């Protein structure tokens, strides 16, 4: 239902 | 006392607490490295990065669980209960802010300034966009509206350059395109901005994908892109 | 905390586990216990749940360092092991703190007798894990001391199944395999536990099924690891 | 692999 934002990951 | 400690021993310690999953103290740590007043490598962004969100991300998890619950007690209206969730909810909300504040006064004091590249720049005016927008999600009255502009125009800026000097599949800019679109349909109430945004995003990037190495952290954001983009349909 | 009436701490120790805010919960069942009355089965089970979140965390951070130092072997993996350490020192000071000055009276039903006293084995036995030397000896036989007046209490007071009696000798036998270095005694403790609760399963109460066979499966296995 | 202690779940 919430919008996706960037994942906390290691780019 | 960071401000006499060695800066390798700040960043070791802070990849020590990653391991051990003491988000805290890692973020502290990176406060302190970035206090040293040296430019940030990329590992050291990832760092700053991963610290600061695990801690703001448990307590915006915590925020909405307790938000729910105030607001579930109110509407059944009882004479006798709601002050303490309240309350309670107040101290995380309390503790949030002055989280965000601190990386806000990072970003400030000598982060943005001192970026060398326009890479660099960019990540950081996204970062400043990012906890504008986490103060925004508990904000109310004319402080949402100071706090939600101020969110935009970080990311105004960062979109601007990044259009000017970074390709469409970096994963920078395509960060920044996927936060600024979540930052339309769920802060500004702008679903028209939000979509579009979305959808150039997703299309400019990829046309350049047979270009890449780089493939993999391109194609995930442009995921979530479409899986907004499905959700917002 | 102490501004703050009683019920409003018991309140805001179930919010702030609902939160997964377990420093929180934990200070607020502090609080509660300061109020100086007894605790209920439900308030205990939300102490436990809070100290035992906090001082977990603690633990798996510690593990990972101490391996990274031990694999090492510049300054800073030991000077980080050593904050970490220190804190759960701490965390498990206040806790036995709050269960001498507080928690375990002769007075009171065998239940919370035997819980507080299984608590204090428990955070001596935390302490022992990162003790050397002279100091880790005494938190040793603490340990040791708080678990056999449990299992005395237990024996005499409770029957063989009930899941406060299993989970204090799953934990004292625990005790005897990792920190008493006692794996006979280990065991033997866990196969007798084992066999005793299971040969009077019959007369347990509904209520206390699922616990009570969520502890055996765990002596068995522990059992199948040691054998 | 470590002994298992009794689990961190309400009783
Ligand atoms: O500066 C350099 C080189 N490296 C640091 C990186 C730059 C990217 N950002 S991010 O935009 O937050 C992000 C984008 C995609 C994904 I998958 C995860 C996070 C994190 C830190
Ligand atoms: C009735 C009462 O005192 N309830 C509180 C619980 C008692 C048992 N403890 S415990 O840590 O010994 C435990 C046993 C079994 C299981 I399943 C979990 C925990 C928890 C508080
Ligand atoms: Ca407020
Ligand atoms: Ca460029
Ligand atoms: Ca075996
Ligand atoms: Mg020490």
């Amino acid at each position: 239902q919430r919008s996706t934002s960037t994942p906390n990951v290691h780019m | 006392a960071m401000g006499s400690m060695e800066r390798a021993s700040l960043i070791q310690k802070a990849k020590l607490a990653e391991q051990a999953e003491r988000y805290e103290d890692m973020a502290a740590f990176m406060k302190g490295a970035v206090e040293k007043g040296e430019e940030l490598s990329c590992e050291e962004r990832n760092l700053l990065s991963v610290a600061y969100k695990n801690v703001v991300g448990g307590q915006r998890a915590a925020w909405r669980v307790l938000s729910s619950i105030e607001q579930k007690s109110n509407e059944e209206g009882s004479e006798e209960k709601g002050p303490e969730v309240r309350e309670y909810r107040e101290k995380v909300e309390t503790e949030l802010q002055g989280v965000c504040d601190t990386v806000l006064g990072l970003l400030d004091s000598h982060l943005i300034k001192e970026a060398g590249d326009a890479e660099s720049r960019v990540f950081y005016l996204k970062m400043k966009g990012d906890y504008y927008r986490y103060l925004a999600e508990v904000a109310t009255g004319d402080d949402k509206k100071r706090i939600i502009d101020s969110a935009r125009s970080a990311y105004q800026e960062a979109m601007d350059i990044s259009k000017k000097e970074m390709p469409p599949t970096n994963p920078i800019r395509l960060g920044l395109a996927l936060n600024f679109s979540v930052f339309h349909y769920e802060i500004a109430n702008s679903p028209e901005e939000a979509i579009s945004l979305a959808k150039t995003t997703f299309d400019e990037a990829m046309a350049d994908l047979h270009t890449l190495s780089s493939y993999k952290d391109s194609t995930l954001i442009m995921q979530l892109l479409r899986d907004n983009l499905t959700l917002w349909t």
